[PDB]
Order: structure tokens, then C-alpha cells, then sequence
RNA sequence: GGCCGGGAACUCAAAGGAGACUGCCAGUGAUAAACUGGAGGAAGGUGGGGAUGACGUCAAGUCAUCAUGGCCCUUACGACCAGGGCUACACACGUGCUACAAUGGCGCAUACAAAGAGAAGCGACCUCGCGAGAGCAAGCGGACCUCAUAAAGUGCGUCGUAGUCCGGAUUGGAGUCUGCAACUCGACUCCAUGAAGUCGGAAUCGCUAGUAAUCGUGGAUCAGAAUGCCACGGUGAAUACGU
């Protein structure tokens, strides 16, 4: 969070981004790591990121860069 | 005295009348006043044209009233827009920065409802 | 406490004590200023990959002889119940009963 | 030469030194209108002075620590009053009868277990 | 209490005059532990009196308290299922005690800008007979006048 | 040079004993002492509940009090210094030789 | 300037002792036990405050601190792992903190405490940043060094009864630190915003003196996270006719 110490990303996530974009086509990336950002290089990629019981995924766009994977997916129900 | 498009009161000292204006406080109105070279307890009505033109040209340099308002409402709207914790939070009305709702909240909410 | 929580806080224990030194070079490595600002994104990626269990605030201080997690002193090692039987029978040295 | 007398209050300590003379008051290095800001504070300064007549032939040197303004006062009142008794020997009946030869032994009561002070309990209810 | 007797405390005199009256006035006044604050308003308070009378500040205390003295009052009984009132004289300890609570607690609910100044006010009106002080000793001296049967 | 010697234990009857040995065996070997000089006693001091489950009120107090002493020893002699260190006194007191 | 030579008087530190017993005097009372008053004394009649809980009562609380008779499960009611929940929110109740203001709010500058903690710890002086903080580095296992600057108070100015120069919930932007990691769900700093609320219906609680009321300071748990709990001192009242 210190601007001295860099964003914070999983590695796992970040080589997985990386083959997806290299080799081109994709299908929804499936990911537990709710507490990674979204950097630049996503735009355009299905993530699937986990609540709790189910995969939700959301679809990357370029107002998201900078927030966190896991405040677009709730874990409580409510009506 | 108007100012940014409104009125400041009259008979008031001048750092306590400059933040009547939309996005000017207590800090800001010092930082103006030193920077136009005008004492912080002369009163607004025993000053001259040249002295008020001097003051509108300092807070020219600050965000203020409709440019603020609107700033802060696409800020809003972002979020709403955007689907994120937050912007559900505020279309439905309740606190968003974690606070307690099995009691209290009720600045968000409203008085009560049976 | 069950039998496998007091081996939990043994492997734990164990971990730390393990992986010391490597942690406290990376974690200098970050934090120095005036560094080459990629051997920090290096470190800050190589951290993560150590076991989770070596750092040592996973640790939960348990009392010795019945492995309670609340209630817990650090001068005594023990927790309230066992501390004051231990002091009635007179196997503290120097402790009593105190008023003023 | 010089007579002596100790003081003592709420928590604080005085030392005093009486000598004979046109009368002056030293307190910490300070006059007494310099140290004590506080009209009951040098009343109670200079009650026993008024009491046996002897404003106008004494010096006084003082030294206090600990404590409050009512409390260094009354501390001060308790050493004058034992240097006045060791300079002359036949005004403790008159200082006995005013009241300043009493320590006064009252102190700051202790806080208990289950109370919120020392005698102040929480609220109480039925239901 | 039951089988209690309880003394008397000393209390000292005041600073600047010598009367025991004025100290007693001055912790009426009180609140919170700050004594100074007291001390002070009442100093003022006088001195804006004293000037107002051409006589001096105890004589015009006095005079504002001989206005404000109870002689009699009245108590609640309840023997035959129903509450009477009783008439009773008022010793002096007591007389000069409601007296200056009834002074402080209409000063305090008067409209002036300072307290030095609602107590100035007070006292002058009470020295000339009007105030809310001296309705309530006139309403006093009524209740025990309707219930003399009852002696 | 000068030796320094402070004494801490759990009982004021040990420490006294110890301080009064250390005292007399440095007389007889041909020194000078200042005599022991009382410090500052440490009171520290716990609180506990005294039931297995919720009552809150019901608590115990504890207490544990730390004696201290200090000696010094200015002109020595090498049979003194030696006669000092193949000293032992009572097991519940510590003692600390600072030269 | 207790700075230096010195001194052992005083404040203080902590070990041995002295002192308070209706002991002395008068009156009352059964030729009593006791009671009301007086002298001297730092203190007087249990001097003030703690610890200390009879035989028993409520099949009172705790098989989730621990131990234990009898039942029940053993490729599962026993292990291991990552993510979520214990923090939900139309509503009802208990315990608290902050206020609704001139006995006050804000600016400048100036007195007086007690009791505690500290080696994977307490972190001075100096430099940089408006600030939370950062860099370099003495001292201390401590009546020596550090945390650590008491606050209410006092003096001089301004605000002049207004939802205000009263109150500080919410919400937008920009940051710091602990920690592999602050989305759900941390504490803190700067700029901006500026809600309810003008003393509270029927009920109802605490306190007999250094007490109530008001003002600050420390510790345990603890990487971080108190308006709670346990301790410490400053200022300092009103009233008790009576059952």
C-alpha cells in the first residue's frame, strides 16, 4: 500500500496473465486471489474469481485498473 | 461583496467571511489573505475596489462552487456506474466505508420505519 | 485444546526458526532506499513463495500445561486458572496475596 | 542564627528557615507574589504571622516539592507554624487553639474492583 | 440518619473581606471544582453593586438577603391515606441556605449577557422588592397562610 | 581502582544476611567499605479472575517484591579481591561484581 | 548550573524501634457493665482504607480450561489445504462516549504531580517533510538513560446570542505505517464537505468527605488494532430537622 513498496499481484496470476496474452486466444481464467490488482496488461480478459461457493467472472475494462479482483464479486446475500 | 458568483456577508472579519464560498476554509482562506496581503480582521465593507479585484484574483486559482459540484457528482456516479462494493453501497443507501447497521447507521438511513 | 493444535504451534515454532535469515535479507532489500528499483520488484516477488507458517505472527502463545488460547500471562507461561493454583500451593517464589 | 521546621500535606514537602528581621519571604528563589498567583493561596501563606504578631521582624526562607497549590500552601502553613513553636516555645497554646498544629491525614481514596471509582457503582437495573 | 450525631465542618472566610457568609455564597455558586471562576464573579458582581448604592458591598448583601428570608413553610404528612400540609417555622441556618439558593437560581435563568451581570441585576432587584426570588417567598408565605387549620 | 557490588533476592531477611557477610569479610581482609546503602524496592502486581466461567466481578491480587542493595570497596588489596570472588553465599540471592 | 572542592545538617530512600489502652479528671448509673463531657497529644474511643465469607439455601453456573462413571463415531462425528463467515439489517432492549454553548470557542505565553514499563525492547541530539512519519546514530537490564511536554489554571486579545467563530455524523480526493497480505474487514495524517441536536413523556440510577462532580497520566492482552477493564495523582462542594 506504501507507494515505496509497489502494487502487489500473485505470481501465479501474473505468469498466468502473461501466457494468455502471448499465446493469444482465451477462455475465463479461474483464480482464488481476490487480493491482487488489475494491471494494465488484463484489459480485455475473463477473469473467474471466487466468493465463497461459486466463480464469478468479470470481464476487464480500463475503468477497473487499480482496484482490487475482489470488489466485483459479493459474498453475502441479501433481498 | 460578490465574489465567485455569490455574495459574502459584510459586517463579518474577512477570514471568517471568505468561507461562505463552496470549497474555501479555514486554511485556504489564510493561505488567500496572506498571499493578497490583507489582514484577517478588517472587515469586509472598510475595503476598496482594488483590494476586492486583488482577492477575486487569488481565489481564482482553486476549484470552486459549480466546477467542485460537478467533480464530486462524476465522481459518484463513476462508481455507481462501475458495479463495484461501493457503488452498491450507494444505490442502496447504506454506509460504505464498513461501519456497523445492526444498530445505528441511521445518518445513511433516515429515522426509523415500522 | 486437542492434541493436533499444540502440534500445529510446534511446526510453526519449527518453520520460523528455520527461514530467519533469509527473510530478514529480502525484507532489508526492500525496504533500503537508493536501491535499483528492480532487484526490490524481484524481492517482493520472492518473498511469497516461502512457507506461510514462517512468519512469526501466526504464532498464538498457549498456556504450557493444558494449551488455552485466552486468558494467557507472559511472565508465568500459563494462563489464570493454573497460575493461581500453582500460587496457593506455593510454587511461585515470592508471589502472595497482596493489599494496600 | 536560624530555626527549622517541616511541613507536610496532601503530597507535598516543606522546608522552612526563620531568622530574624524585616520581614521578607523567599519561595524556590521567587517572592511570594511571584510563586503563589492566588489570594486564598497566600492567605493561607500568612495566617499564623497575623496570628502572633510578628509580620514585620522575621525572614523567611522556603523550599516545597510535590503536589498542588493547596496543598504546598497548607504544607508551608505547617512548617512556619513548628519554626515559630521552636523559636519561642510559649505561643503553641495560641497556635493549638487557631488549628495549625494538626497535621491533616487526608488522602486520595484507593479504586475497587467492580466499581467505576472509588465509591461510585454502575447503573443498576431490574428487567 | 437514625442514631447518628453529625458535627459541624469549619470552613474559612473570605479572601478580601472576613465573613463566612461570602464563602458560603461563593460555593453555592460553584461548579465542577473551579472555585476561582466562583471567586471571580462574585467579586465583580459586587463591585458593579457597590457603585449603584453608594454603600458598601456587605451592607448591600445584607439588605438583598433581608428580602429574600422565609419565616415559615410548609411539610407533607400522610396518616389518614390522604397528604396535608403542614405549617413549620424555619430556624436561621435554613432561612439564610434557601435564601441564597433562590437568588442563584434566578440569576441564572435571567436574559443578560455575562453572570456578573444577571447577578448584578438580581441583587439590585431584590434590594428594591422585585424578582423572581421574591415571588417565590411571597408564594411560600401564601401556601402556609392557606393551611393554618393544620398546625 | 574500586569494586562495586549489588545484591537483589526476594527476601529482606537473605539480603541482610548476604550484605552483612560480604561487609565483614572485606573488614577482615584489610579494606575500606562504605556501608550498604538501601535502593528502591520493585512492586509488581497481577489481577485474575477467579472463576472457570462468567462471573467478572470475583478477582484475586497478586504481588512480587524485589529487594536491592549496593556496597563499594575503594582501596583493595589482591588477597581481598580474591577472597571476594571464592565467596558463596545463600541460594535465593543474586549478586553482581562490577571492578 | 549542585556546575566544581566539599558537607552528613534537612528532603528522601529502607531495616530495627516508640506511640492509643476508656490509660487520666468530673458527672450519671444497681456499692455494676457502660454512657455524656474535659486535659495533654500528630492522632480518641473500630483514627481512615484493604484482605478475611459460619451451619446452610437456589437439582444456581461450568463435561468448551482441566480431570472423570455411562453412552456414541472409527476409509469418519478423526487429519491436511485455499477462499468465505463469526462485522448481515425493516425492527425491540441494556451498558457507555461526545454534545446542544459566554462558569464558553479560538490565538499568543507561563506555574504546580503521583504511580508504572523497557534487549527480536525503550529509541535521545541532528537533518528532511504542513503533517502522520523517514534517514544517520548516543545511552540504558536502569534513584543514572528513554518512553515524557501533565491538564484543568493564570495574563493579554477577539467572537456578542446566531443553528453561530456552538456541534463534528456522513461523504469525495491525496497519503503513512505494521504485516507474506489491509476488497469483504485496521489505525492514523492533510485539503474539502458540515447531518441530527436549543437540555429531553410515563418510568428510573449513584453518592454522607478528600466523597460526589470535573481534569489529565500509566499498565495487562498485544506484529498492528480501546469510548472497555485494572491502577495513579490535581481542583474540590451541597445537605442530614427526623423515623
Amino acid at each position: 500500500r506504501s507507494l515505496k513498496k509497489g502494487p502487489f499481484i500473485d505470481l501465479h496470476l501474473l505468469k498466468k496473465v502473461e501466457k494468455a496474452v502471448e499465446s493469444g486466444d482465451k477462455k475465463p481464467l479461474r483464480t482464488w486471489s481476490r487480493r491482487s490488482t488489475i494491471f494494465p496488461n488484463m484489459i480485455g480478459l475473463t477473469i473467474a474469481v471466487h466468493n465463497g461457493r461459486q466463480h464469478v467472472p468479470v470481464f476487464v475494462t480500463d475503468e477497473m485498473v487499480g482496484h482490487k479482483l475482489g470488489e466485483f464479486a459479493p459474498t453475502r446475500t441479501y433481498r | 461583496a460578490r465574489i465567485a458568483g455569490i455574495n459574502i456577508p459584510d459586517h463579518k472579519h474577512a477570514v471568517i467571511a471568505l468561507t461562505s464560498i463552496y470549497g474555501v476554509g479555514k486554511t485556504r482562506s489564510k493561505a488567500i489573505l496572506a498571499a493578497a496581503g490583507i489582514a484577517e480582521d478588517v472587515k469586509i465593507s472598510e475595503l476598496s475596489e482594488g483590494q476586492i479585484d486583488t482577492l477575486r484574483d487569488e481565489v481564482a486559482k482553486f476549484v470552486v462552487e459549480g466546477d467542485l459540484r460537478r467533480e464530486i457528482s462524476m465522481s459518484i456516479k463513476r462508481l455507481m456506474d462501475l458495479g463495484c462494493y461501493r457503488g452498491l453501497r450507494h444505490r442502496r443507501g447504506l454506509p460504505v466505508r464498513g461501519q456497523r447497521t445492526k444498530t445505528n447507521a441511521r445518518t445513511r438511513k433516515g429515522p426509523r420505519k415500522p | 485444546a486437542k492434541q493436533s493444535m499444540k502440534a500445529r504451534e510446534v511446526k510453526r515454532v519449527a518453520l520460523a526458526d528455520k527461514y530467519f535469515a533469509k527473510r530478514a535479507e529480502l525484507k532489508a532489500i526492500i525496504s533500503d532506499v537508493n536501491a535499483s528499483d528492480e532487484d526490490r520488484w524481484n524481492a517482493v516477488l520472492k518473498l511469497q513463495t516461502l512457507p506461510r507458517d514462517s512468519s512469526p505472527s501466526r504464532q498464538r502463545n498457549r498456556c504450557r500445561q493444558t494449551g488455552r488460547p485466552h486468558g494467557f500471562l507472559r511472565k508465568f507461561g500459563l494462563s489464570r486458572i493454573k497460575v493461581r493454583e500453582a500460587a496457593m500451593r506455593g510454587e511461585i517464589p515470592g508471589l502472595k496475596k497482596a493489599s494496600w | 542564627n536560624q530555626y527549622y521546621g517541616t511541613g507536610r500535606r496532601k503530597s507535598s514537602a516543606a522546608r522552612v528557615f526563620i531568622k530574624p528581621g524585616n520581614g521578607k519571604i523567599v519561595i524556590n528563589q521567587r517572592s511570594l507574589e511571584q510563586y503563589f498567583g492566588r489570594e486564598t493561596a497566600r492567605m493561607v501563606v500568612r495566617q499564623p504571622l497575623e496570628l502572633v504578631d510578628m509580620v514585620e521582624k522575621l525572614d523567611l526562607y522556603i523550599t516545597v516539592k510535590g503536589g498542588g497549590i493547596s496543598g504546598q500552601a497548607g504544607a508551608i502553613r505547617h512548617g512556619i507554624t513548628r519554626a515559630l513553636m521552636e523559636y519561642d516555645e510559649s505561643l503553641r497554646s495560641e497556635l493549638r487553639k487557631a488549628g495549625f498544629v494538626t497535621r491533616d491525614a487526608r488522602q486520595v481514596e484507593r479504586k475497587k474492583v467492580g466499581l467505576r471509582k472509588a465509591r461510585r457503582r454502575p447503573q443498576f437495573s431490574k428487567r | 440518619p437514625r442514631r447518628r450525631v453529625i458535627g459541624q465542618r469549619k470552613i474559612l472566610p473570605d479572601p478580601k473581606f472576613g465573613s463566612e457568609l461570602l464563602a458560603k455564597f461563593v460555593n453555592i455558586l460553584m461548579v465542577d471544582g473551579k472555585k476561582s471562576t466562583a471567586e471571580s464573579i462574585v467579586y465583580s458582581a459586587l463591585e458593579t453593586l457597590a457603585q449603584r448604592s453608594g454603600k458598601s458591598e456587605l451592607e448591600a448583601f445584607e439588605v438583598a438577603l433581608e428580602n429574600v428570608r422565609p419565616t415559615v413553610e410548609v411539610k407533607s404528612r400522610r396518616v389518614g391515606g390522604s397528604t396535608y400540609q403542614v405549617p413549620v417555622e424555619v430556624r436561621p441556618v435554613r432561612r439564610n441556605a434557601l435564601a441564597m439558593r433562590w437568588i442563584v437560581e434566578a440569576a441564572r435563568k435571567r436574559g443578560d449577557k455575562s453572570m456578573a451581570l444577571r447577578l448584578a441585576n438580581e441583587l439590585s432587584d431584590a434590594a428594591e422588592n422585585k424578582g423572581t426570588a421574591v415571588k417565590k417567598r411571597e408564594d411560600v408565605h401564601r401556601m402556609a397562610e392557606a393551611n393554618k387549620a393544620f398546625a | 581502582q574500586r569494586i562495586r557490588i549489588r545484591l537483589k533476592a526476594f527476601d529482606h531477611r537473605l539480603i541482610d544476611q548476604a550484605t552483612a557477610e560480604i561487609v565483614e569479610t572485606a573488614k577482615r581482609t584489610g579494606a575500606q567499605v562504605r556501608g550498604p546503602i538501601p535502593l528502591p524496592t520493585r512492586k509488581e502486581r497481577f489481577t485474575v479472575l477467579i472463576s472457570p466461567h462468567v462471573n467478572k466481578d470475583a478477582r484475586d491480587q497478586y504481588e512480587i517484591r524485589t529487594h536491592l542493595r549496593l556496597v563499594d570497596i575503594v582501596e583493595p588489596t589482591e588477597k581481598t579481591v580474591d577472597a571476594l570472588m571464592r565467596l558463596d553465599l545463600a541460594a535465593g540471592v543474586d549478586v553482581q561484581i562490577s571492578l
